[PDB]
């Protein structure tokens, strides 16, 4: 549209070029996704502009308002308010010797929660959740973007990805969003990744040496999945809090309750905006 | 070129991964596990008496190794 103004590229995400733009009229800056859309075939509609007009309607302070919709010339592109900086580039500002402040890594949590529990409530996945998709405001303000993306279009990735994914399980669920929660909340609280593999297969066995190896007993019909095998190395479970520091014991309660194997027995959004360390939380 | 993981153990193996150049994985039987020799073949160079031991589907460039702790 001719409304916009393109000042410089920001990056490319998955689906296609981002950039940072202003409207002519408001003056307001804003974050526009161009995306070439795919030929389709005829007497085949296509869910893509209709899933995409559902996701604009999504209005929370804690996830990316998609403020807009434009379609010139077979590309489409979607508008967002602009911000700034993503958590990936703000734990690279935090120096060596110094972690994040105990309080912001709170606060942060709690917002990341309240947006996925708005999502989930609304019947909505992120499935793609990571450091680069939370963004922040210089005011302390911190937000989900790209939800439903990944379901409107497709048919250090790996590093959120949940062990139900990465063993071939036939379906999947909101607990996939929380996996990632607690991966996260690890990042905030120690810098660093704390499942750092080099491939899917170094993934499931690093999450296995501080987790325990599964089986049957502690997740259910696990042993049946696609890429279960008996050969695995056998580790005993125990010992997550030699992984992470700067966590109390609500903390490392909270984060343990994200990291349950079976998807059916892990904590919810509703129930861990209920947990005792959020008790005393604090001004921003 | 061929990456060497570093080794990782339980309580009775030790073990180490190694991943192959994605032309060479369609070299790698999608069927069966693989002599020391027929390993060699492939350029895999590492000390006596580890065992290919499994297949991880989705990355048949990776091969799993594995080798007992002495007693
Ligand atoms: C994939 C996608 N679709 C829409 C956005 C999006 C939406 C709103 N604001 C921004 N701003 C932004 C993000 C990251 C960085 S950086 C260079 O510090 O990494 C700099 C500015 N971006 N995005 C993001 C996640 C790229």
């Amino acid at each position: 549209m001719e409304d916009y103004t393109k000042i410089e590229k920001i990056g490319e995400g998955t689906y296609g070029v981002v950039y940072k733009g202003r409207h002519k009229t408001t003056g307001q800056v804003v974050a526009m996704k161009k995306i070439r859309l795919e030929s389709e075939e005829e007497g085949v509609p296509s869910t893509a502009i209709r899933e995409i007009s559902l996701l604009k309607e999504l209005r929370h302070p804690n996830i990316v308002s998609l403020q807009d919709v434009l379609m010139q010339d077979s590309r489409l592109y979607l508008i967002f308010e602009f911000l700034s900086m993503d958590l990936k580039k703000y734990l690279d500002s935090i120096p060596p010797g110094q972690y994040m402040d105990s309080s912001l890594v709170k606060s942060y949590l709690y917002q990341i929660l309240q947006g996925i529990v708005f999502c989930h409530s609304r019947r909505v996945l992120h499935r793609d959740l990571k450091p680069q998709n939370l963004l922040i405001d210089d005011k302390g303000t911190i937000k989900l973007a790209d939800f439903g993306l990944a379901r409107a279009f497709g048919i250090v990735t790996l590093w959120y990805r949940s062990p139900e994914v990465l063993l071939g399980s036939a379906r999947y669920s909101t607990p996939v969003d929380i996996w990632s929660i607690g991966t996260i909340f690890a990042e905030l609280a120690t810098k660093k990744p704390l499942f750092h593999g080099d491939s899917e297969i170094d993934q499931l066995f690093r999450i296995f040496r501080a987790l325990g190896t599964p089986n049957n007993e502690v997740w259910p019909e696990v042993e049946s999945l696609q890429d279960y095998k008996n050969t695995f190395p056998k580790w005993k479970p125990g010992s997550l809090a030699s992984h992470v520091k700067n966590l109390d014991e609500n903390g490392l309660d909270l984060l343990s309750k994200m990291l349950i194997y079976d998807p059916a027995k892990r904590i919810s959004g509703k129930m861990a905006l209920n947990h005792p360390y959020f008790n005393d939380l604090d001004n921003q | 070129q061929i990456y060497y993981s570093d080794k990782y153990f339980d309580e009775h193996y030790e073990y180490r991964h190694v991943m192959l150049p994605r032309e060479l994985s369609k070299q790698v039987p999608k069927t069966h596990l693989m002599s020391e020799e027929e390993w060699r073949r492939l350029g895999v160079q590492q000390s006596l008496g580890w065992v290919h031991y499994m297949i991880h589907e989705p990355e048949p460039h990776i091969l799993l190794f594995r080798r007992p702790l002495p007693k």
